[PDB]
RNA sequence: AGGACCGAACCGACUAAUGUUGAAAAAUUAGCGGAUGACUUGUGGCUGGGGGUGAAAGGCCAAUCAAACCGGGAGAUAGCU
RNA sequence: GCUCGCCGGAAGACCAAGGGUUCCUGUCCAACGUUAAUCGGGGCAGGGUGAGUCGACCCCUAAGGCGAGGCCGAAAGGCGUAGUCGAUGGGAAACAGGUUAAUAUUCCUGUACUUGGUGUUACUGCGAAGGGGGGACGGAGAAGGCUAUGUUGGCCGGGCGACGGUUGUCCCGGUUUAAGCGUGUAGGCUGGUUUUCCAGGCAAAUCCGGAAAAUCAAGGCUGAGGCGUGAUGACGAGGCACUACGGUGCUGAAGCAACAAAUGCCCUGCUUCCAGGAAAAGCCUCUAAGCAUCAGGUAACAUCAAAUCGUACCCCAAACCGACACAGGUGGUCAGGUAGAGAAUACCAAGGCGCUUGAGAGAACUCGGGUGAAGGAACUAGGCAAAAUGGUGCCGUAACUUCGGGAGAAGGCACGCUGAUAUGUAGGUGAGGUCCCUCGCGGAUGGAGCUGAAAUCAGUCGAAGAUACCAGCUGGCUGCAACUGUUUAUUAAAAACACAGCACUGUGCAAACACGAAAGUGGACGUAUACGGUGUGACGCCUGCCCGGUGCCGGAAGGUUAAUU
């Protein structure tokens, strides 16, 4: 669970770290690991098109499947490992047939656990069926969005989407953000919250725990120039403007929200 | 102090040197200004 | 040449530092 | 490696700046100025074919060329090549 | 164990004095801060001028920066000297 | 040439970068050298840089670059796939001695090693751009084993002292030796081997992975260093004849141990932590197309080949960057003695220097220092600057506190040399001998020799024993900012900026937003416990009332209202 750090120097008196034992102590799996190079919040012009970005520990990217094809071959869980990409923790299983893969793991799931994929799997935290094939009212998670795309939807360290409806082709899902979202019958999902929970209850304690995650300091726009900010100068600190981003766009509270091409699929939206 | 040039030949040739210039319209065209000049070093390349 | 020496002239004498090179 | 008019074309000068002579009676090294394209298969076989000589192996230099000056204007003597040529036990030069 | 303590290399620059046609177009001497980290450094690479980059001073972008430098418009214009 | 002085974690030695003949020798002194110059990094001329193993070139890739086609853009052009480049990284091999005025892992002597082409005897299943394994990797810490290296003893050579003494338990010097080859050790990883099947590895596969029986417990990989050979050699303190003073042909003694010991090696190890730690080839292994007493591979030996470029010299500097023979700047490696915790510091060794104007005199004043009666901040904007404190062990230590701190609070005691406990103790290392053995780089018993802290008692010297160098001033009240940090390169280091935390707001993914005429890229190979923006700034207690103004969000009734007709 999370542990309270002892102050025995400021910078550890208001750490909090999440340990969880039954992490694999050990290296990854070789096979689903690639390059992952930073960017530092720059794009093929060089720029930098996202701020506060740079620096941090190196990385290396394990290929987690979401799509989950192998279907109707058994898995066992081999192990929980640790990934720096995502909030969650992953899972190596191994199917029946010789091949290991990462997938998310689920919040019950350990070492030893069977999950199957598939259209006549069972229904347990970590199998994978179509939304057309789930009793309406469940929890689930890594919702595709399309058949065949790879699940896109609850992915981060605790989060679930509820299934609420079913109507045509269609089921209806309340997301973790509060809007309701219709989503076709075809596309695979997994039960049950993916297992992380505690994650948010981390507090950093210390600025270099925020800048060995790669995140840069953020400067207010009312410690700029006129020049560098529409928040101005002054003598003093002065503000007297209506609060706008750093191009000059009013921020809190005006909706950003323009497509028109996804009308069609959000019932409600979040609140 | 430590000062403004600091010499290296592989950024100096890579910088100003003749495949740089013939690289790209302009650089052909700063050659192309040193030929109607008559200088007798189109680039630095030494 | 470049060293600038005076508080506040364009290029006068001075012993001071932001104003001053000829 | 060989043809004859490239081995011709090979050698040019008998080198003779008292490195070379304690070469020749110290190593059995004689000393050669060749052109700056020879390589040591082009300078061996040119030896042997022209010297009647038989070669153990043959070692290059390139030496750089010196700068002399007069007033505003630089000039600069050309590269050449050194070359030593040990022979195996006999020789005639 | 620790953006832990003291302290050399190393990275800085708080105070004083010297120097100010300097040894130096920003240093020297004596003390001084950090010194396992948000550290520092070699080498290569990318971002280009109303643009870049900025733990933000309008700071830095080749001893130049409230808009670099070079060439051109250009013999701009100057009721001013 | 002899004395003196300085550096000695550098002001010594070797390189990379950069420079480009400054290297060595002869000759010259007009100009250059802040003076003279016979000298010189200066003029003139000549000489000097030798590689299968070092580096480059080469094979392979990272960030990034170019980019057939392609997509996009008035044009120029932009982005990008296949590819192809791109080291700062991964990949074959050589050391020791000597020698030139100037080159050396390159030349010579001795001893080696690696990879290709081709030839001969045999064993035969060979084949890639594809599959698999490996290459292949973080921070910190701790222990063990060593070695470089040093000290002492033994030995060998030389010395018996310009002035009291020096045949002694005295003085000075030397006591060095590599790669390769064999051994496979201290350790570290690992459970091996056979047979049967498979929805996995783009197709296949004897390979990798999975599953199941049978058998067995020693099998393989890695790995410092030690030892033996290498070495009947080389080097080596000193001597034989000579000399053109600078040495060369010549032999050449001992060349042993024990202890201490790295920041180096085993070690890319082991443990632990979260922040979860390159890629690809060489290398091994498996087959598709193709060929099967041929071709191709494998074990051994012979034979040929290993090209081209760099190599001088400087390289914390008078040779690079700074206009200068400029108190500046500049990455890596080597890292001795005594005292010390130490790469601090002090004195020294090897080595290198005395910094390219001197000679005097000994005014004011300026600079850098030393000391100072009595008073002791009376000075001044202000204790600025100086003075002062200063080390190890031990005793002791307040308010407050977030229970960690405060704290090295404050304050104080001992400290040198000699003898004894103990001809040198506890501890550390560890020979000879006895026994056992899966028989060696072993295990017990052992304790010599070597090294050696701190303590206690007594004595004794001085004014002073942390004797030099080195080396905290302390306490009390209070403002601001929680803190470590960051910042106006060159007058401002701060109460400013950041910060962990908190909140508000946007964002449902082909996301918001950003860069871009666009394609597209970042966000992110992330998915609302995530991301962007904005404001406040740890933590404790809290965050009141106002929606009339402006903004934002919601609403659609009515009015007003553009292009169009």
């Amino acid at each position: 669970a999370v542990v309270k750090c002892k102050p025995t120097s400021p910078g550890r008196r208001h750490v909090v770290k999440v340990v969880n034992p039954e992490l694999h102590k050990g290296k990854p799996f070789a096979p689903l690991l690639e390059k992952n190079s930073k960017s530092g919040g720059r794009n093929n012009n060089g720029r930098i098109t996202t701020r506060h970005i740079g620096g941090g520990h190196k990385q290396a990217y394990r290929i987690v499947d979401f799509k989950r094809n192998k279907d109707g071959i058994p898995a066992v869980v081999e192990r929980l490992e640790y990934d720096p990409n995502r909030s969650a923790n992953i899972a190596l299983v191994l199917y029946k047939d010789g091949e290991r893969r990462y997938i998310l793991a689920p919040k019950g799931l350990k070492a030893g656990d069977q999950i199957q994929s598939g259209v006549d799997a069972a229904i347990k935290p970590g199998n994978t069926l179509p939304m057309r094939n789930i009793p309406v009212g469940s929890t689930v998670h890594n919702v595709e969005m399309k058949p065949g795309k790879g699940g896109q939807l609850a992915r981060s360290a605790g989060t679930y989407v509820q299934i609420v409806a079913r109507d045509g082709a269609y089921v209806t899902l309340r997301l973790r953000s509060g809007e309701m979202r219709k989503v076709e019958a075809d596309c695979r999902a997994t039960l049950g919250e993916v297992g992380n929970a505690e994650h948010m209850l981390r507090v950093l304690g210390k600025a270099g725990a925020a800048r060995w995650r790669g995140v840069r300091p953020t400067v207010r726009g009312t410690a700029m120039n006129p020049v560098d900010h529409p928040h101005g100068g002054g003598e003093g600190r002065n503000f007297g403007k209506h609060p706008v981003t750093p191009w000059g766009v009013q921020t809190k509270g005006k909706k950003t929200r323009s497509n028109k091409r996804t009308d069609k699929f959000i019932v409600r939206r979040r609140s | 102090m430590k000062r403004t040039f600091q010499p290296s030949v592989l950024k100096r040739n890579r910088s100003h040197g003749f495949r740089a210039r013939m690289a790209t319209k302009n650089g052909r065209q700063v050659l192309a200004r040193r030929r109607a000049k008559g200088r007798a070093r189109l680039t630095v390349s030494k | 040449t470049c060293a600038r020496c005076d508080s506040x002239s364009r290029c006068g004498a001075x012993g001071k530092x932001s104003g001053x090179a000829s | 490696m060989i043809r004859e008019e490239r081995l011709l074309k090979v050698l040019r000068a008998p080198h003779v700046s008292e490195k070379a002579s304690t070469a020749m009676e110290k190593s059995n090294t004689i000393v050669l100025k060749v052109a700056k394209d020879a390589t040591k298969a082009e300078i061996k076989a040119a030896v042997q074919k022209l010297f009647e000589v038989e070669v153990e192996v043959v070692n290059t230099l390139v030496v750089k060329g010196k700068v002399k000056r007069h007033g505003q204007r630089i000039g600069r003597r050309s590269d050449w090549k050194k070359a030593y040529v040990t022979l195996k036990e006999g020789q005639n030069l």
